[PDB]
């Protein structure tokens, strides 16, 4: 929440500081370093806010961030693996359904009275 | 321990589960007269991982020499002074899951002549 | 777990900045500007990857539900294989004797 | 929908090459998320020596 | 002249370089503390102990406080730069692991321990690390922060100070008094690691670590040193059938088998002594301890 | 690459086989290796002093007396630190020096 | 101390100490004159013997302060502190660092080295001072703690004459039955030891020999002489030679003890007023 906007303002101040210290400056460019230290202090306040927030994140998010993609791709892949497991399990249960139907067909062919009493009892 | 040439050691369970990969393990079953705890294959199993470590730490390394898939699996005992330096100590051959020590061309002949004469 | 990583990132950033400020008067100032902008690139990369994290913090709970789904379906697959396994252990071990 | 949305539209506002991977960055500081750094010292206040060190040219 | 910034430390910061004087390489320490209180306790106890103990302990297997100054608030301690450390060396994937070399490392560590025990000053906290290897490879012991003297007068002896993994069994109980036992059991766990290649007993926190030590050596016998439960804090641990040393590290030469059995012996009284261990015939054997000229070096 | 690289030059000559066909191709054997480096720094006597002397185990009147300010005590004895360690430290330290 | 370390810091004979104290007095005098705050040889500058007398009376007061510490204190810690204090003024002058700051600091550093693990409330409770004034002193204590080690050459271990005493008495309970139940000997020896500690004995003589001489003086005072014990030590190297050295050291120790006396308070207050005025004089260091 607020940690995002705070660290974003910190990163933009860091970029402006890199731009200013990249350029020769008559004005006291120590204000850039002071704003960087104040951003570190506000990040400590945001770390208190992160103790308030208590986010738990898996490591593969960190690793896909290392690959430089969206973590949204990790969300799509977790959703895709969920649907892959659900597809496989529904397919196994569907083959068991077809096999049970075939078995009761063939046993009703070969044993009439017994499968009749079974279809009665169910 | 009287005469290592005159000892044979075996075990039925390991017999059906025997393959080129497991021959060293069968020699390693422990309580086997031919092999010893001092061998470094033991220090490797105690530690972790078996790779080019026999070329790194050089010493007593029992290694398979020649292998026939069903039964024949010959093992050689080497003493390394350094990498790329091998000194052969002895040879133990396993026939039908039965381990024997390869007789010297000369100790065998001496005993043989003695019995005949 | 992201709170601990946030605190550790802020600590490592402040400590590396302290080392940079310590060597700042020490380093030759013209190339020290280059070292400063290199360090600024380091901090920007740390902070943008933390920004990616706090972006994904909205999408955390759906991945938690996906982990629940995946565990459940893996459990049912192990149930199928266990049923077939116990039937094989019936048909080849207990009935032969 | 397309899920190859760049690491931009995601991290878009920050300047610099945000998309660039950690291996390409070659930064010791970046290697930190994978293994957490130890909090050896608490954050300290800014000092005059730092400003004297910088001050540009 | 500070020339390098190896990094910060647990209660210190280190820089590697040549001093105001000679060009020789040395590691320079800068004092680290929480000075925020307007009532600071001045310097920390760990620092005070470490500096004087290192200065006094001068041995080919002990590092020493050489030069020492402190014009500013800063206090500077001078210790010789070393190559690396045994711990990371054996921690890394087998680059060239070797027992004739493991035995040489053990010999240097034991000679250092004998000198420290003779000087009448226990090394309170040998941990796997905190042991340093130099370029020649002579290994001298280093971290001395937690050490204390051990003597006849009764005094509050510090407790639970040692790390859980290397805590002595008597310390794990909750014992108010102690002896060379802590250092001996700990060298013992470091040897264990060199042979096994991974840490011997893993304890997440006090009780779990005590349980795992007991599982590794079995329940201590009643004959061992009865009063093992009569020390101040004891909990009957699981009645393990017990495993021979042969079980945990599967094998090696039996002389090594004997040193291990001996450092381990449970009665603190019988834990083998430094002189006793050197005198063990294992050191004087056909396998030769490495001179250190051929000692293994990684990167 | 025909010149600087092997370019199958080693393919032309293989000398039948000396690894699979037969391991009796060794013939040219050699050794004569030496090192002469064993049993180094076994000796543990580094004893130093500028003082008189005292033995490690007491088994004497001092052990028989077994008396300190508080003598010895049982519960802490588990702690180890048998008074033995005690008198040894005490005497050794006292004897240390005596003649600058 | 076969443990070396103090082998370097064992000044050998009376004159060297006298000379060193004198030289530091000169050093401060000169630095100040050169700075040129004052014309040379003004009234304020002190004299070394007067400085030593002020130091001894104030040190007896410091020993009383160590004794009245609310938590029980091992004799080792008190001794460590006194030694540290004497050795500190062998390098500098009384004026450069006021004796009160030095005494309190030696005490805290000493406690930290000797592992007494003092509680912070216990230390503040013992001092009879206003909390604000005690905190002002504590701020100085911090800076002067680092300053102490700098001028102490970082040599912190101090050999305390106790351990040897317990040890010789155990040897007494075992090797010689000629004397018996030597505990009267124990208290008298303690009395001789405090008087020995007030002298430069710690600096000159070996501490083990100091304990042996205290035991010998106690024995002579009560009716026993240890020729036979001296004879067991003669059962050793140097053949006859060891005994003459032991006797000479014992005689010199007896002479210093008989000559040493507490400085009179009337004289001490005059000196105090002078020194107070002295530190109230303008030093000021640097910008």
């Amino acid at each position: 929440h607020l940690e995002e906007h705070l660290e974003k303002f910190v990163e933009n101040i860091r970029q402006l500081g890199i731009i200013v210290s990249d350029f020769q400056p008559s004005s006291q460019a120590g204000l850039n370093q002071k704003l960087n230290f104040i951003v570190t202090g506000l990040q400590d306040i945001d770390k208190c806010r992160q103790q308030l927030h208590d986010i738990t994140v898996p490591l593969e998010v960190f690793e896909y961030i290392d690959q430089g993609r969206n973590p949204q791709l990790y969300t799509k892949e977790c959703l895709e693996r969920a649907l892959a497991k659900n597809e496989q399990v529904k397919g196994k249960i569907d083959t068991m359904k077809k096999f049970k139907s075939l078995l009761i067909q063939e046993l009703s062919k070969v044993f009439p009275e017994d499968m009749a009493k079974y279809r009665s009892i169910r | 321990r009287d005469n290592l040439l005159g000892i044979s050691w075996v075990d039925s369970s390991w017999i059906p589960i025997l393959n080129s990969g497991s021959v060293l393990d069968y020699f390693s079953e422990r309580s086997n007269p031919f092999y010893d705890r001092t061998c470094n294959n033991e220090v490797v199993k105690m530690q972790r991982l078996t790779l080019e470590h026999l070329n790194q730490m050089v010493g007593i390394e029992y290694i398979l020499l020649h292998a026939q898939e069903p039964i024949l699996f010959i093992i050689r005992k080497q003493q390394r002074q350094s990498p790329a330096q091998v000194i052969p100590l002895a040879d133990y051959y396993i026939i039908a899951g039965v381990i024997y020590q390869a007789p010297d061309l000369g100790s065998v002949i001496n005993s043989r002549v003695l019995t005949a004469v | 777990r992201l709170s601990t990583l946030i605190e550790f990132l802020l600590h490592r950033a402040y400590s590396e900045l302290m080392v940079l400020t310590d060597l700042l008067p020490r380093k030759s100032d013209v190339e020290r500007k280059i070292e400063i902008v290199q360090f600024a690139s380091r901090t920007r990369q740390l902070f943008v990857r933390l920004l990616a994290l706090v972006k994904w913090a909205n999408n955390a709970g759906k991945v938690e539900k996906c982990a629940m789904i995946s565990s459940f379906l893996d459990q049912q697959a192990i149930l199928f294989v266990d049923t077939a396994d116990r039937l094989a252990s019936l048909a080849r071990d207990a009935l032969v004797h | 929908k397309k899920v190859k949305e760049k690491l931009s539209n995601f991290l878009p506002d920050l300047p610099g090459m945000i998309d660039l991977p950690g291996s390409h960055d070659n930064s010791s500081l970046r290697s930190l998320i994978e293994k957490p750094p130890i909090l050896s010292s608490s954050f300290n206040p800014i000092t005059g020596t730092m400003l004297a060190g910088f001050r540009l040219h | 002249e500070k020339l390098d910034f190896l990094g910060e430390g647990q209660f210190a910061t280190v820089y590697k370089a040549r001093d105001k004087n000679t060009n020789q390489i040395v590691a320079i320490a800068k004092i680290k503390l929480g000075h925020r209180s307007e009532a600071k306790d001045g310097i920390n106890r760990t620092a005070l102990r470490e500096i004087k103990l290192l200065q006094e302990l001068s041995h080919p297997n002990i590092i020493g406080l050489l030069d020492a100054f402190g014009h500013k608030s800063n206090i500077s301690l001078v210790f010789d730069f070393m190559e690396t450390d045994l711990e990371v060396i054996i921690k890394d994937n087998s680059l060239v692991l070797t027992p004739s070399h493991i035995k040489a490392y053990m010999l240097m560590t034991l000679q250092g321990l004998e000198y420290l025990h003779q000087h009448w000053i226990l090394h309170r906290d040998l941990k796997p690390n905190n042991l340093l290897l130099d370029e020649n490879g002579v290994l001298k012991l280093a971290d001395f922060g937690l050490a204390k003297s051990f003597g006849s007068p009764n005094r509050a002896y510090t407790h639970q100070v040692v790390t859980r993994w290397y805590r002595a069994p008597e310390l794990l109980f909750g014992a108010r008094m102690y002896g060379v036992g802590v250092d001996m059991w700990a060298v013992g766990c470091i040897l264990a690691e060199l042979l096994l290649r991974v840490p011997f007993l893993p304890g997440d926190s006090d009780l779990d670590q005590l349980t795992r030590i007991f599982e590794t050596l079995g329940t201590p016998t009643e004959e061992q040193w009865p009063d093992m439960c009569s020390l101040p804090d004891y909990v009957t641990f699981k009645s393990f059938p017990g495993i021979p040393l042969h079980h945990i590290f599967s094998a090696a030469g039996d002389d090594l088998l004997d040193l291990i059995q001996g450092l381990f012996l449970f009665n603190p009284c019988a834990r083998i002594t430094a002189t006793q261990a050197l005198k063990m015939k294992y050191f004087s054997n056909r396998p030769g301890p490495t001179p250190g000229c051929q000692l293994p070096r990684p990167n | 690459q025909l010149e600087m690289q092997l370019e199958k030059p080693k393919p032309v000559k293989p000398v039948t086989f000396s690894t699979g066909i037969k391991m009796g191709q060794h013939i040219s054997l050699a050794p004569i290796h030496k090192l002469e480096e064993a049993l180094y720094e076994y000796q543990p006597l580094q004893i130093e002093t500028y003082g008189p002397h005292v033995p490690e185990l007491e088994m004497l009147g001092r052990l028989g007396y077994l008396n300190h300010v508080r003598a010895a005590s049982p519960q802490d004895l588990a702690g180890g630190y048998t008074s033995s360690l005690a008198c040894h430290r005490a005497l050794q330290d006292a004897f240390s020096g005596l003649f600058w | 101390h076969n443990s070396s370390q103090k082998r370097h810091w064992t000044f050998s004979s009376e004159e060297q100490l006298a000379r060193l104290r004198a030289d530091a007095n000169r050093k401060f005098r000169c630095k100040a004159v050169a700075n040129g705050k004052v014309l040379p040889n003004d009234p304020v500058f002190l004299e070394p013997h007067e400085e030593m007398t002020l130091c001894k009376y104030y040190e007896k007061r410091l020993l009383e302060f160590c004794s009245v510490f609310k938590p029980a204190m091992p004799r080792s810690v008190v001794g460590t502190a006194c030694m540290y204090f004497k050795r500190f003024y062998l390098n500098n002058s009384v004026m450069e660092y006021h004796p009160r700051i030095i005494m309190l600091t030696c005490a805290f550093l000493a406690c930290k080295v000797d592992e007494f693990n003092v509680s912070s409330p216990q230390f503040v409770g013992n001092l009879r001072e206003s909390p604000l004034g005690q905190e002002k002193a504590l701020e100085q204590i911090l800076e002067y703690e680092l300053l102490l080690i700098q001028q102490l050459n970082f040599h912190l271990i101090v050999h305390n004459p106790y351990r040897p005493f317990e040890g010789f008495l155990i040897d007494l309970k075992t090797r010689y039955p000629i004397l018996e139940n030597p505990e009267i000997l124990r208290k008298t020896a303690d009395d001789f030891l405090n008087r020995i500690a007030l002298t430069d004995a710690y600096l000159l003589y070996t501490p083990s020999q100091i304990a042996l001489t205290a035991i010998l003086s106690s024995a002579s005072r009560a009716g026993i002489t240890m020729e036979s014990y001296l004879s067991e030590s003669l059962m050793l190297k140097e053949n006859r030679t060891c005994l003459s050295q032991l006797l000479d050291i014992m005689k010199s120790m007896r002479n210093l003890v008989k000559k040493y006396e507490p400085p009179r308070s009337e004289e001490v207050a005059v000196l105090k007023q002078k020194l107070e005025r002295c530190h109230s004089a303008e030093l000021a260091l640097n910008v």
